[PDB]
């Protein structure tokens, strides 16, 4: 779960330097949110990880 | 009344009557409670820590 | 001193109390070293953040041995200490972009949703980005133009 | 037209099951929402922003070089350089808004397999960013030929990671393992790999239902 | 009577419900 | 142990202090308990190098000043 | 009283402006009859009778081009999106009720 | 000619009106705007923002919410509830308690 955060988190970082449009940087940070979610609390919302 | 406590909340009768003296000396109007009797077990779930 | 261990208390921490207690920020998502079953630099086991897997032991070699306490290594930063600390030394993830806690998004009641009088599938759709949500608005001047 | 079935009130059943996640990773409606709309652009526009994408990242090069070894040119000139560089964002911008329905239309291929439609673009969107990046003028391709392989392969890179975010229902579990069962048991005395019918003889649902849930194996 | 019927979600929405009032006004709320 | 001290800052605005051994000497940055770097006290260019060369860049540069 | 509509009722989904109109009514309304339950457990027919129709219209509309039945898993998991918002649809609803 | 006709001036026609009525759609919003509420469609918020993005600021993601609490003042909504639980009964009261 550490590793899945870290890999979104760095993946938003890059993206966000390579200026890409709002739409794939903000898709990635709703991945980055479900990341943390799975981390915290993994069943608490839908189906998990 | 001039206290902190919730309306329809359960208070420790210790707190509360702790709490309305301390709020009647300081002017303000004690809160009203109602004593309530509850089972071992829902007084189990009401505890404190 | 757990004779003055009287009261224990709970509570939100914020980014700064995360930051306090960190020793140092996670930025690889590396493993245990495969090659050599060394901790990666920087990685989930880093012995730079955490401390050393073994007592005394630099990660460079300049120092080994018990008679060093405290040194930090002038040249790969692990600190000459007893091993025990992996146990207890917390590290931290800066993250880009802010995300809400779960529990206090999920979960019935919804603790945002009752703060911000906002119901639990408005404020789902809000969180991962399926809605926008209008912050503020500048009243005084849509009112006189 | 019109058809109330009982397999319509029972796919209904299952929708408003379904529906108890809101922001569900699995629906594009938000994404698509979220696109807008782009019109299609044929070879000579997109050869256009290409040449003009290159164009950017010369002069952003030339223009690196000139701010730290001094030689700048007045600044009427290094105006229209800085006019070249922007020039060159947007044109790389453009280019890949064009295509973000593709990488939608490629991607519903891999839906159903473990894997959230949203996570399956976002795959190909980052397909689509290293395909932007290796894209030429010279070799005359179409821009959307060219890319899609670039989508599919990076898909297909994810899919085949060994780390991936593999989310697989709840309710899907226990059918899974009997499966697994059935099919071991079938394999080990019928001699040979069962075929689909076999299973569905052996579980008692329709072969389609096989179908589909030995999608989620793995 | 026997023409209508019952709705079954509205009779659900009203017991759990009243379940809710009930509990306020035997003040344990909180509990529930 | 005999010992030593060092100090880094960071362009937020914040410091941090090192101990080290007396036989040992300093560096000019590090990487502090913030995880900033802080001071003692495949681009797309290489992707279009590859498939050009310059002095066709140059053209086309010209063209569009 | 289960009546019908006298023009037709905007629905107006977030993006495809969906209605429900008098065939759809209609016949939604035959079915519930067939059914044979009771009015007030026949209402339940009705409703998904008319919840399907509109959602699978309406998901026909967002798939133009890009989607169709033969992508079972993205249709339904679409459908689904489109009954979970129909569902928690005020207006829609309303409709209904009346 | 005359059925081609009943079709084209009635279609041309009806789309027009239909844009217009979308324009009041888009003022009325504008006029009730105000913070916390969600808006969903994309051509409405997109519109909002081409015509009067200086008198507002939309978002989303967690970041809106962040200055969504930024915004918050706790004591109006705290005594604001107050006032509805002694005026106001059943769900509404609970609600609010
Ligand atoms: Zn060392």
């Amino acid at each position: 779960l550490y590793r899945r955060v870290i890999n979104r988190n760095n993946r938003l970082k890059r993206l966000i330097d390579l200026g890409a449009p709002e739409i794939i940087v903000n898709n990635e940070k709703r991945m980055l949110q479900e990341s943390v979610d799975a981390l915290f609390d993994n069943g608490r919302r839908g189906r998990p990880v | 009344g001039s206290t902190e406590f919730l309306p329809g909340s359960l208070t420790e009768r210790a707190e509360f009557e702790a709490e309305n003296r301390r709020v009647v000396a300081e002017g303000g109007e004690p809160a009203a409670g109602r004593p309530v009797l509850m089972g071992i077990t829902k007084a189990s779930l009401a505890t404190d820590s | 001193d757990v004779n003055f261990f009287d009261e224990l208390r709970i509570g939100l921490a914020t980014a700064d109390d995360i930051r306090n207690w960190s020793y140092g920020e996670v930025k690889k998502p590396e493993t245990i070293n495969y090659r050599t079953l060394k901790p990666e630099k920087d990685g989930l086991f880093c012995e730079k953040i955490f401390g050393p897997t073994r007592d005394w032991e630099c990660y460079c070699g300049k120092y080994k041995r018990v008679r060093f306490k405290g040194i930090i290594c002038e040249r790969c930063g692990v600190e000459v200490t007893r091993a025990k600390v992996r146990r207890e030394r917390m590290g931290h993830i800066e993250l880009a972009a802010p995300v809400t806690h779960i529990w206090y998004f999920k979960g019935v009641p919804s603790r945002l949703g009752y703060l911000l009088d906002l119901a639990p599938k408005d404020l789902e759709k809000i969180i991962y980005f399926a809605a926008y949500v209008i912050t503020s608005v500048d009243d005084e001047m849509r009112h006189n133009e | 037209d019109f058809v109330w079935d009982e397999e319509e009130s029972e796919a209904l059943r299952q929708a408003r099951k379904d529906a108890e996640l809101t922001a569900s990773a699995d629906s594009v409606r938000a994404y698509l929402k979220q696109i807008g709309k782009v019109a299609l652009l044929n070879a000579e526009e997109e050869v256009e922003l290409a040449k003009r994408i290159e164009a950017g990242l010369y002069a952003t090069q030339k223009l690196a070089e000139l701010a730290e070894k001094g030689e700048k040119l007045p600044v009427q000139q290094r105006r229209d350089m800085q006019w070249i560089c922007r020039d060159g964002d947007r044109a790389k911008n453009h280019l890949l808004e064009a295509n973000l329905r593709l990488v939608v239309s490629l991607a519903k291929r891999y839906t159903g397999r473990g894997m959230a439609f949203l996570d399956l673009i976002q795959e190909g969107n980052l397909g689509l960013i290293r395909a932007v990046e290796k894209f030429d003028y010279t070799k005359g391709y179409k821009f959307s030929t060219y890319a899609t392989w670039w989508i599919r392969q990076a898909i297909t890179r994810a899919m085949a990671d060994q780390a991936r975010t593999i989310r697989i229902p709840v309710h899907m579990v226990e059918v899974i393992n009997k499966l697994g069962r059935i099919q071991r048991e079938l394999l080990q005395d019928l001699g040979r790999e069962p075929t689909p019918e076999e299973l569905a003889k052996e579980m008692d649902i329709t072969p389609e239902k096989v179908l589909e849930i030995q999608q989620y194996a793995r | 009577v026997d023409l209508l019927g019952r709705n079954k979600a509205a009779d659900e929405a009203a017991e759990r419900e009243r379940r809710e009032e009930e509990a306020y006004a035997a003040g344990v709320l909180d509990l529930m | 142990a005999p010992r030593q001290v060092a100090r880094y800052r960071t362009d937020n605005g914040e410091e941090f202090d090192v101990p080290f051994a007396d036989d040992a000497e300093i560096p000019g940055t590090w990487l502090c308990r913030n995880g900033l770097e802080g001071t003692l006290i495949r681009t797309h260019w290489d992707m279009l190098l590859e498939r050009r060369s310059v002095e066709e860049l140059e053209e086309l540069l010209k063209e569009r000043l | 009283r289960q009546e019908l509509p006298s023009e037709p009722i905007p629905i107006d989904l977030s993006d495809v402006t969906m209605r429900i109109d008098a065939e759809t009514a209609k016949w939604a309304r035959d079915e519930a009859r067939k059914t044979g339950l009771p009015h007030n457990e026949a209402r339940a027919e009705f409703v998904d009778v008319v919840t399907y129709v509109v959602t699978e219209r309406a998901v026909a509309r967002i798939g133009r081009g890009w989607l169709t039945r033969d992508d079972k898993h993205a249709w339904e998991k679409m459908r689904a999106d489109v009954v979970g918002e129909l569902e928690d649809h005020e207006q829609f609803n309303a409709a209904l009720d009346a | 000619v005359r059925d081609s006709g009943e079709r084209e001036m009635r279609q041309l026609r009806d789309r027009a009106q239909r844009e217009l009525d979308r324009l009041d759609e888009i003022w009325n919003t504008f006029t009730k705007l105000a913070p916390k509420q969600l808006i969903v469609d994309e051509v409405l918020y997109r519109e909002l923002q081409d015509r009067y993005g200086e008198y507002f600021t939309g978002a989303m993601g967690a970041e809106s919410i962040k200055k969504l609490i930024e915004n918050f003042d706790i004591d109006a909504e705290a005594e604001s509830l107050r006032e509805v639980i002694r005026s106001g009964k059943g769900q509404k009261k609970l609600r609010a308690l």
